[PDB]
RNA sequence: UUAAUUGGAUUCAACGCCGGGAACCUCACCGGGGGCGACGGCAGGAUGAAGGCCAGGCUGAAGGUCUUGCCGGACGCGCCGAG
């Protein structure tokens, strides 16, 4: 299983789990924008503090624009091995292709860590 | 589109307070009551027969 | 000299008489000239309506009435005298309106 | 999201931003005009 | 030739709306002074675009109250009588009259055997 | 008679009666147009509106309808029970 073309770094299992946990915590006690349209809208608006992107998305054009945009706007972005897991972390039955944390809520320490652990990935 | 047009005048303008009928409404000093509705509440209002 | 004019309007006759008597009894206790209660005309609201809810049968009419009575009490200027009138217990059906004429 | 192309690390966008309500509003590229369908605003090309 | 208050149809053409209405009776002139309805104004836009050729649709209408002016002359318009749009063609002689006058809505009543 | 003149009322006790005022409204008639149908289940969802929107055509007109494409940033097509 070759990684999708938009992939720029390999996320460890623990780091993906922490990203999903931050998504859950930001849903509960913060704000997460669900769906890639609102993800791009917030990242363009600059209100996103982290971007979680699925890896098993069959049409890669949905998430082909998220890595370079995120590197353009200096908003850290992280990957998760499944969009079903991202929908579960976001509390929506449909598979959440991507999630944009606006208010980390009680995930701040995680996101601040995750971003740092994202900041070592492209290095 | 579903909003009734605003009628200040005409039979449609005034509706009975109690039963809402668009027909006979008594407006002597601000009742807004259907003529049927008046008979059952006149004693409550203090009206007496003489 | 300054005069205080009190209009007392009510459907109930006896409540009107009670309030007027209360003001009167306050008057000579306070020792201030108090012109006697003048009973103005009693206004008679009359409403005539057909009895029949439907249209069938003989045409019959019912005439309902309100008689609202009104008395005028003029009193002279003494702050003690006009202080003792907000303390009056006033029944619900009686309405008092007090103005001040030079 | 299909209205966001990206080339050489910068995002090109297939339509204009409507100035009346700031970003987040794509609006019609009719060829002859930049027509905004949030309120009917139209800037003819 | 056709004359209206001592003026011809083409003479009527060049008169301003106020002077034109001054030839109308009190009812129509005062209706005009009070202002046409917005729907009447939309119909006026329609008929004026038709007279310039841009508006090629067979022109209908509901505004029975639209008072005929000299500018409607020579055009076919279909007024709603309540069930369908009866057609009328505007000759010069309808200047000073309402559309609803020429849009029949009640059928002819004739008399048969009593019940 | 009418597409329609909405219905009730039949002597005493139906016929300036319900209608106690019909240009709209009243309105229940007729013609035409437009929007729905609470709340549950089946299915969908958000991948984005269900609602509005320029330029038009239809449409009396009404982004109602469609060409066109936006929003709108949020869950509501269709069938069944039931409203």
């Amino acid at each position: 299983m070759a990684k999708p073309s938009y992939v720029k770094f390999e996320v460890p299992k623990e780091l993906a789990e922490k990203a999903l946990q931050a998504v859950e915590i930001a849903r509960d006690t913060g704000k997460i924008r669900k769906g890639t349209n609102e993800t791009t809208k917030a990242v363009e608006r600059g209100q996103a503090k982290l971007v979680i992107i699925a890896e098993d998305v069959d049409p890669e054009e949905i998430v082909a624009h998220l890595p370079p945009l995120c590197e353009e706007k200096e908003i850290p972005y992280i990957y998760v091995p499944s969009k079903k897991e991202l929908g579960a972390a976001a509390g929506i039955e449909v598979a959440a292709a991507s999630v944009a944390i606006i208010e980390p809520g009680k995930a701040r320490d995680l996101v601040e860590e995750i971003a740092m652990k994202v900041k070592e990935l492209m290095k | 589109y579903n909003k009734r047009k605003p009628r200040k005048f005409g039979k449609g303008a005034r509706r009975c307070i109690r039963c809402g009928q668009y027909g006979p409404i008594i407006r002597i000093q601000g009742l807004m009551l259907c003529r049927h509705c008046f008979r059952e509440v006149a004693p409550k209002l203090g009206f007496r027969k003489y | 000299m300054q005069k205080a004019r009190i209009k007392i309007a009510s459907t109930n006759v006896r409540s009107l008489d009670e309030v007027a008597n209360q003001i009167k009894q306050i008057a000579e206790r306070t020792g201030v000239r108090m012109s006697g209660p003048i009973p103005l005309p009693t206004k008679r609201i009359r409403i005539t309506t057909r009895k029949s809810p439907d249209g069938e049968g003989s045409a019959t009419f019912d005439r309902w009435e309100l008689r609202v009575h009104k008395r005028l009490i003029d009193i002279e200027a003494d702050e003690r005298a006009m202080r003792q009138i907000m303390r009056i217990r006033v029944p619900e059906d009686v309405t008092i309106e007090i103005e001040l004429i030079s | 999201w299909k209205l966001y192309e990206i080339k050489d690390g910068k995002v090109i966008r297939k339509n204009k931003f409507c100035p009346r309500c700031g970003p987040g509003v794509f609006m019609a590229d009719h060829g002859d005009r930049w027509a905004c369908g949030k309120c009917g605003y139209t800037e003819w090309k | 030739e056709f004359r209206y208050r001592g003026y011809t149809l083409e003479q009527l053409m060049n008169m301003s709306l106020e002077e034109l209405a001054r030839l109308f009776p009190a009812r129509q002139r005062r209706s005009l002074k009070r202002g046409l309805t917005p729907e009447q104004k939309k119909l006026l836009r329609k008929i004026r675009l038709a007279k310039k050729g841009k508006y090629k649709k067979p022109i209908r209408t509901h505004c029975r109250d639209m008072i005929i002016l000299p500018e409607m002359v020579g055009l076919t318009i279909y007024v709603h009588n309540g069930k369908e749009f009866v057609p009328v063609e505007i000759k010069p002689e309808m200047i000073g009259h309402y559309l609803g006058e020429f849009a029949p809505t009640r059928k002819k009543v004739e008399h048969g055997a009593p019940g």
